[PDB]
């Protein structure tokens, strides 16, 4: 509704509002379609940031702000 | 006939069809129903030229045709074909045509996901990473092609994925004006 | 998980083996034929624990050979995808880790090795170690891996291992 | 088609019995004695040797009484043979580890019951 789109693939926002963003330690927004792409190849790194990730390392987090996404996970962990 | 229907029909017709289709549709837009003979004389198109265009409009069912039979003043039988635009089927067919792209676009993404990475440079055969280990030769310590007994390459599989993904992404970005028109015409 | 199952196998006994000690010969031939062999359906067979039954030997017309259907209790192991299994690393290379799980051999691709790991080729025994050196994975060590998938070829089964999940790796 | 995480197995492996590595080691040791006895017969395959070495290293119980005690005690619990085999073989140290390794384990028993079962197995285990 409010998010304009993911830098990797934004069609999901226009397609339907039921899909949720996947958070990563990368502090970089990614979505379900990207999840499938990383599982088949290069599961060890972010598609553009190149930061290493343990396989998918994807978790459901619906905040629009990736910093809040990361901080909320930091919040719990801390 | 709300103007939103006319705008949507004109946008999709001028967007994905030739001017012949647009001009014919504008006639059916300017007048709710027009005879094939009238459209033929107006457009100055040939019979097969217009009929093929109308067949295309019949293919996507954007327009409907009804046949009227009457006797002319001289007594000869006359069978006139009256064509009209069916906004209901048009909006339904474009919704399918567009949501089929999404299925086809995501199918192309799934293809970009499934397109086998390894390949043989001699016979130009592509091998799946599951099959590559089957094809692995312990004596050489590397992938080879059974038919060619030659090394198998792996790095060239990124180029087609990158290139196609740009088209797929740019398609989703440009299609948004029609999606907005659809949201405005859902009623 | 290891499984104990009854297996169906047909012994085509050559006529020279008929007469006395025939059934003993069938038992001997069964062990000889099934033990040390692997099949995609049941996996590797370790040993025949016992024989459930020896069916009536059907004499093959023209062949002269007698076909004995045999039911035998044996122990087998099959790797199942989406399962964690204990493994021992056999060989370590920059491409990945080769591990052994009983009769099956599993490979862990570099892409499936955790981000914290890094290959240390200068070390005499090749090994993967963490940036902080907290854990090191080398040859002949106790590790747990996730069976990502199972493959069978030339009567051999080999799986793909992953250490990305928690509780995996050196234990 | 088959997924242990989803507890999905083919009918071929439904009536089948799951054996622990300690139990499999016992069977191989029996086969060893049987092959070592009545000398000059066919020698064991490397498959046997590889499996024996692997299963011996992971053998959690070196005494028949401990295996029988663990097996008889676990059968009392309302747990599937696959869950019990995984439990008695993997022997996780904590309930959280057991839930992490076996995602289907959740909801079968409470944290205290699950941990108590694991603690009992740890006590039943023989340490060297
Ligand atoms: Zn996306
Ligand atoms: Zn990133
Ligand atoms: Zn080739």
């Amino acid at each position: 509704m409010d998010d304009q789109g993911c830098p990797r693939c934004k069609t999901t926002k226009y397609r339907n509002p039921s899909l949720k963003l996947m958070v990563n330690v990368c502090g970089h927004t990614l979505c379900e379609s990207c999840v499938d792409l990383l599982f088949v190849r290069g599961a060890g790194n972010c598609p553009e940031c190149g930061t290493p990730l343990r396989k998918s390392n994807f978790r459901v987090q619906l905040f629009e702000d990736p910093t809040v996404d990361k901080e909320v996970e930091i919040r719990k962990k801390v | 006939v709300p103007a939103a229907l006319k705008r949507l029909a004109k946008y999709v017709i001028r967007g994905f069809y030739g001017i012949e289709h647009a001009l014919a549709l504008d006639i059916l837009i300017r007048n709710s129903c027009v005879k094939e003979e009238d459209m033929l004389e107006l457009l100055k198109f040939d019979r097969k030229q217009l009929r093929s265009v109308l067949n295309n409009l019949k293919g996507d069912k954007f327009i409907k045709c009804r046949m009227r039979v009457e006797t002319a003043a001289d007594g000869k039988t006359t069978r006139h074909n009256y064509y009209f635009i069916n906004y209901r089927t048009l909006v339904n067919v474009v919704k399918y045509k567009l949501d089929h792209m999404r299925r086809r676009i995501e199918t192309d993404e799934r293809d970009s996901t499934n397109r086998a990475s390894f390949k043989c440079p001699v016979c130009s055969s592509t091998f799946t990473d599951l099959e590559a280990n089957q094809l692995f030769d312990p004596m050489t310590g590397t992938f080879r092609c059974t038919f060619c007994h030659t090394e198998v390459e792996e790095d060239e599989s990124a180029m087609p994925k990158k290139d196609a993904r740009t088209l797929l992404a740019r398609f989703n970005e440009q299609i948004e004006p029609i999606y907005a028109l659809l949201r405005e015409t859902e009623d | 998980m290891f499984y104990h199952i009854s297996l169906e196998h047909e012994i085509l006994l050559h006529p020279r083996y008929f007469g006395p000690n025939l059934l003993n010969t069938v038992k001997q031939k069964l062990f000889t034929e099934v033990e040390g062999t692997c099949t995609g359906k049941y996996g590797f067979v370790i040993a025949v624990t016992t024989i459930d039954n020896i069916g009536a030997g059907v004499i093959q017309p023209g062949r002269g050979f007698v076909l004995y259907p045999v039911k035998y209790k044996a122990i087998v192991f099959r790797p199942f995808k989406g399962e964690v299994v204990d493994a021992v690393v056999t060989q370590v290379n920059k491409v990945g880790l080769f591990t052994e799980i009983g009769p099956m051999s599993c490979f862990i691709s570099r892409h499936s090795i955790p981000s914290e790991m890094e290959f240390d080729p200068n070390s005499n025994p090749p090994c993967y170690k963490t940036m902080d050196e907290d854990i090191v994975i080398q040859q002949d060590d106790e590790i747990r891996l996730k069976i990502v998938g199972t493959r069978v070829d030339k009567n051999d089964i080999f799986a793909i291992g992953s250490l990305m999940d928690d509780y995996l790796g050196l234990v | 088609e088959e997924d242990a995480s989803q507890l999905i197995f083919p009918k071929e492996f439904e009536t089948a019995e799951t054996l622990l590595n300690s139990e499999v080691h016992m069977l191989l040791e029996h086969r060893k004695q049987q092959n070592e006895s009545a000398e000059d017969e066919q020698e064991l395959s490397e498959v046997f040797m590889k499996t024996l070495n692997y299963t011996a290293r992971f053998s959690r119980f070196k005494n028949r009484e401990t295996i029988a005690s663990v097996r008889s005690l676990l059968l009392q619990k309302k747990l599937h043979k696959f869950e019990l085999a995984c439990l008695a073989n993997l022997c996780p140290e904590t309930a959280e580890e057991s839930k992490a390794l076996i995602p289907s384990l959740e909801g079968r028993f409470e944290d205290e019951e699950l941990q108590q079962i694991l603690d009992d197995i740890q006590t039943k285990r023989s340490f060297q």
